[PDB]
RNA sequence: GGCACCUCGAUGUCGGCUCAUCGCAUCCUGGGGCUGUAGUCGGUCCCAAGGGUUGGGCUGUUCGCCCAUUAAAGCGGUACGCGAGCUGGGUUCAGAACGUCGUGAGACAGUUCGGUCCCUAUCCGUCGCGGGCGCAGGAAAUUUGAGAGGAGCUGUCCUUAG
RNA sequence: AUAAGUGCUGAAAGCAUCUAAGCAUGAAGCCCCCCUCAAGAUGAGAUUUCCCAUUCCGCAAGGAAGUAAGAUCCCUGAAAG
């Protein structure tokens, strides 16, 4: 769970969405996700 | 010379029904009628206004995200300590609070102020408990 | 004057800056908000310079 | 590539309902559903047929057309033929078992816990080592499996607690 | 829940049959008196106010012997009401005595405390004071105001005044032994008020 | 630090004592995510300001270092909080000396010993306590509660279970 | 009732997706529950009980003069000061 305020998909399989207004990012290896802000 | 009537005024009662007006238009037309300024012979040191009555105040809507997001501070005169309630807070339990405080804001401050606040009353639900004072129903124009 | 003129529009379904306008293409409308305002106070000649300018007006 | 645009059916007496406001009430043979929505949305009901149809063409009325086209299906489907989510659990020591409606559950945790579905849901557990839930609606079926999974997840070392049917879980190697 | 109210006659130890040493509260209560049995319907809320002990016909007044005689007791010196009370378990003019109440029961107490008069803020809120010596001339001052920037002194700040007098509540005592033979009760611990004066004696809302 | 904008017809300057109060960019206690997280422990990050956040030795010292505890020994703002509340140890007078500089009178953010801290509270403000009046008759009691305050902290041991 | 978080169902965008529609769970945190004050709350609240609506004047606008219930002055005091 990494809070930067820049987001990256960090591998190929991470997907990026829209929740709550603050953009996430999610995949599978619990490593790659994070939100923006 | 105009005249500036004093001691020459009949208060009138009106019920408005407040379950489907939003409160800003409805305080803001319930400010001037509360003002007189619907009236012809208005003076501004007599309070030529009217008395009104509320109806349904539980069921007030609010346009947007202003639910949750308008926050109704307080500020108690001990140092420290302040207090806050939101605006689907109290809904529960006294919107007359949200009107009274509405209405507060919109009419001038002042002993006159004070004094023309004093003629409105806020209920929830349908019922007055006064029909002696033969209240007439008006509805809201803009 | 000019509130008391806006109430006297209004309950003749009328707003004030209308009725001037409506008044001022009526023709030159000397009178003036002094008495006008005591034409509310004789309220039935208000009404009749009100139609006057409405029917105008269109 | 449109699922709000595709027809429902009713195969074997699927008694649905148009309420007042566009509020449908279906009795199958499972039970009886009810569910209320917003009246912008066109249902009619035909004789094995059911419309579904949105006034404009734009963002929010696409999304609710397509998920109301969906909820409608999942209600007609689960008062037809029902729904169930088996729960395998596993471990050493992990011991599930049916205590009437309600369930009694034995984990590492000191004490026992409970769990009491009642809106119908009806709970099954054919194995010591294996539970399932029986309900008429799958929303609430995975409510009730959703608070099963959360009396104990599993761990990514040796695996434990509870896992949903096939539910991959990820391995990690503790030294 | 249940209560009585009383008066204070002292306190004093009771060994309890164990033996460890019990300091104990002596309250004697005459056997109190409903007057009013206030009801939800006309009052906003259901209640009973009840009397405690009587007076002489000297001190008592017109109003409240009519107020009484519904009752058709002695005029009562010491009324207080409860809340949360059996609705129907109390019929008005019944008494209540001590017996109500047994020996082992958790009690939520409640009396007016010692009055002291005007302390200074050194025993009215136990800040400790300045130095005995070394030049020091701030022997037992209430210290400082506050800061400067707000201009004034901020609301609160804990100053010298007047000790006493204002009700306090004990919560979780225990009674050890009612006699109800003398009226009297016995609860383990430490009463709060003067001597002879208000107690009331409730069953604990924990 | 730069600028010189209010104050030289005076706005008392370090530190300490008494008293607090606020913010959160959280030291503990609360809830979680990731872990190169097996478990006992941790690392980081997020939500969280309710409360708490120790006694000594040394120096005028804040600051530091050390001793011993604690769950923790937080960071800051409020005229580097608070002298019409206190302290006067140091800087910030007049005496005297040392080192150095100056031919000298003398001088040193160099040191050392000694060295007068005024005020009867007017109005706000604060903490208590009274009198009048009001509350469309006059009284004695019992209350409702808008709305204010306070408390709102934690360890250790046993068992589950080696 | 929530925060961070964990979700259930599901389209927009045939999949996926705690999301926009809905349904949940979730903190020493918020409001209550605990204790105290509190109707000057001029919006001056409520309950019960007692006194009764006398004598004069302009007759009446309204005053004044004895009172009832009930208080006070004064005195003995303290558990209060």
């Amino acid at each position: 769970m990494k809070v930067r305020p820049s987001v990256k998909p960090i591998c190929e399989k991470c997907k990026v969405i829209r929740r709550k207004g603050k953009v996430m990012v999610i995949c599978e290896n619990p490593k790659h996700k994070q939100k923006q802000g | 010379t105009p005249m500036a009537n004093a001691s020459t005024i009949e208060r009138k009662w009106l019920v408005v029904d407040a379950a489907g007006k939003t409160l800003g238009r409805l305080s803001s037309e319930v400010a001037a009628i509360l003002r007189g300024k619907h009236k012809p012979t208005y003076t501004p040191h007599v309070d030529t206004g009217d008395h009104v009555i509320i109806i349904n105040a539980e069921k007030i809507e609010l346009t947007g995200k202003k639910l949750t997001d308008k926050i109704y501070y307080r500020h108690t005169q001990h140092p420290g300590g302040l207090k806050s309630r939101t605006a689907l807070e109290m809904r529960t339990n006294y919107p007359e609070k949200m009107l009274e405080l509405a209405i507060k804001g919109m009419l001038p401050k002042g002993s006159l102020g004070r004094q023309m606040f004093k003629k409105l009353n806020v209920y929830r639900g349908s019922e007055h408990p006064h029909e002696a004072q033969k209240p007439e129903v008006y509805e809201l124009r803009g | 004057w000019i509130t008391r003129i806006n109430a006297a529009a209004r309950m003749n379904g009328l707003s004030y800056s209308r009725l001037m306008h409506g008044l001022k293409l009526s023709g030159i409308e000397v009178n003036r908000k002094m008495l006008a305002d005591l034409a509310v106070n004789d309220l039935t000649a208000f009404n009749q310079l009100a139609d006057a300018a409405k029917a105008q007006l269109n | 590539s449109r699922v709000g645009k595709k027809l429902l059916e009713i195969p074997s007496d699927v008694t649905v309902t148009l309420n007042d406001n566009n509020t449908v009430a279906v009795k199958g043979p499972k039970g009886e559903l009810t569910r209320t929505f917003h009246p912008d949305m066109e249902i009619k009901v035909e004789d094995n047929v059911l419309t579904v149809a949105r006034p404009s063409d734009q963002k929010e009325h696409r999304a609710l057309h397509g998920t109301t086209r969906s909820l409608l299906g999942n209600m007609v489907e689960g008062v037809s033929k029902g729904f169930e989510r088996g729960l395998e659990l596993v471990g050493v020591g992990y011991r599930a078992s049916k205590s009437g409606n309600k369930l009694v559950l034995n984990v590492g945790y000191s004490h026992p816990v409970e769990i009491v579905p009642e809106e119908g849901i009806e709970i099954e557990v054919p194995s010591q080592t294996k539970v399932v839930v029986k309900g008429t609606d799958k929303e609430r079926v995975g409510a009730i499996a959703a608070n099963i999974r959360a009396v104990r997840s599993p761990e990514p070392y040796k695996g434990k607690g509870i896992r949903y049917e096939g539910e991959v879980v990820r391995r990690k190697e503790g030294k | 829940t249940k209560g009585i109210l009383g008066r204070k006659i002292g306190m004093t130890q009771v060994f309890a049959e164990n033996g460890d040493l019990i300091p104990v509260t002596v309250i004697e209560a005459a056997p109190n008196v409903v007057l009013q049995k206030k009801t939800a319907e006309n009052d906003g809320y259901e209640a009973i106010q009840l009397g405690f002990d009587d007076k002489r016909e000297k001190l008592s007044n017109k109003p409240e012997k009519g107020h009484v005689a519904k009752a058709e007791t002695a005029p009562k010196r010491f009324v207080k009401e409860l809340r949360g009370v059996e609705m129907d378990a109390y019929e008005v003019g019944q008494e209540v005595k001590v017996e109500i109440f047994s020996a082992g029961e958790i009690v939520d107490v409640t009396g007016v405390s010692k009055g002291k008069g005007f302390q200074g803020a050194i025993k009215r809120h136990g800040q400790s004071r300045g130095p005995m010596s070394h030049g020091s001339r701030y022997h037992r001052r209430p210290g400082s105001m506050g800061p400067v920037d707000p201009n004034r002194v901020f609301k609160g700040k804990l100053l010298p005044g007047r000790m006493g007098g204002e009700q306090i509540t004990v919560q979780n005592l225990e009674i050890v032994k009612v006699d109800a033979e003398r009226n009297l009760l016995l609860i383990k611990g430490n009463v709060p008020g003067a001597k002879k004066s208000l107690i009331t004696v409730k069953s604990a809302v924990k």
